[PDB]
C-alpha cells in the first residue's frame, strides 16, 4: 500500500505545490503592476522637479 | 562625443553617435556666467545628471552639460578662430546702417534646433547688453516652437496670393535651363 499512499499524498501535495505557484506568480503580476506604474510617477515627478528647478534658477 | 572620453566613456559609431545626440539634446544647457558655473561644479556635485544608455549602463555627466554648448561662444573649444554667435551678431549689426541698428538690437529672432538649450537667450542677451551701448533695448525674442520657424514661415509664404507668379514653371526651365534659379527668382 506504501506505492499507491505515497503516490496520491504526492500527488495531492504537487496539486497544493501548483496551486501555491499560481499564487506566487499572480502575486509577482500584482507586484509588478505596482512597480511599473510607481516607477513612471517617479519619472514624472522628477521630470517635473527639473524643469522647475531649472526655471527657479533661470529667474534668479 | 570627444568630451566624454575623459569620463571613461567612449562612443565611435555612427549609432553611438546618434546615442550622444540624443544625451546632447537631453541634458545640456548654457550656463549664464561660465566660469563661476565651472567653479560650482568643482565644488558641489548637485549639476550632475545620469543618463541611461539603450543597454542599461547609466552614465552620469558633470561640467560636460555646458561646457558641450558653451562652444557657440568660444569657437577656439574646437579649434575654430571665429567668434562667438553674440559677437558675429554684434558685428552684422554693426556693419548695418547707423539708422537702422536701434531696431535691429530689439528684434534678435532666434530660430533652428540648435538654438534650444535651456539659458540661450539669457545668454545671448547678457553678452549683446555687455557689448552695445549702455541705451539700447536688446531684445532676444525665442519662440517657444522656434525649431519649425523655417518650415512655418515657409507655408506662410507658399500660401500667399501674390506669391503665385513668383514660382518657377516648368516652361521657364525649358526655356533657360537650369541656370533659371539664381538668375531671376
Ligand atoms: N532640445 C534641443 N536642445 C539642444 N539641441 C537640440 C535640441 N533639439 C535639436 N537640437 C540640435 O539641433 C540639430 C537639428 O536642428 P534643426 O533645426 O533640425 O537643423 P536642420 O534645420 O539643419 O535640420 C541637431 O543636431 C540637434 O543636436
Amino acid at each position: 500500500q506504501l506505492v499507491e499512499e505515497e503516490l496520491d499524498r504526492a500527488q495531492e501535495r504537487l496539486a497544493t505545490a501548483l496551486q501555491k505557484l499560481e499564487e506566487a506568480e499572480k502575486a509577482a503580476d500584482e507586484s509588478e503592476r505596482g512597480m511599473k506604474v510607481i516607477e513612471s510617477r517617479a519619472q514624472k515627478d522628477e521630470e517635473k522637479m527639473e524643469i522647475q528647478e531649472i526655471q527657479l534658477k533661470e529667474a534668479k | 562625443m570627444k568630451i566624454l572620453t575623459e569620463r571613461g566613456y567612449s562612443f565611435v559609431t555612427t549609432a553611438e553617435r546618434e546615442i550622444v545626440r540624443d544625451i546632447k539634446e537631453k541634458l545640456c544647457y548654457v550656463a549664464l556666467d561660465f566660469e563661476n558655473e565651472m567653479a560650482t561644479a568643482a565644488s558641489s556635485s548637485s549639476l550632475e545628471k545620469s543618463y541611461e544608455l539603450p543597454d542599461g549602463q547609466v552614465i552620469t555627466i558633470g561640467n560636460e552639460r555646458f561646457r558641450c554648448p558653451e562652444t557657440l561662444f568660444q569657437p577656439s573649444f574646437i579649434g575654430m578662430e571665429s567668434a562667438g554667435i553674440h559677437e558675429t551678431t554684434y558685428n552684422s549689426i554693426m556693419k548695418c546702417d547707423i539708422d537702422i541698428r536701434k531696431d535691429l538690437y530689439a528684434n534678435n529672432v532666434l530660430s533652428g534646433g540648435t538654438t534650444m538649450y535651456p539659458g540661450i537667450a539669457d545668454r545671448m542677451q547678457k553678452e549683446i547688453t555687455a557689448l552695445a551701448p549702455s541705451t539700447m533695448k536688446i531684445k532676444i525674442i525665442a519662440p517657444p516652437e522656434r525649431k519649425y520657424s523655417v518650415w512655418i514661415g515657409g507655408s506662410i509664404l507658399a500660401s500667399l496670393s501674390t506669391f503665385q507668379q513668383m514660382w518657377i514653371s516648368k516652361q521657364e526651365y525649358d526655356e533657360a535651363g537650369p541656370s533659371i534659379v539664381h538668375r531671376k527668382c
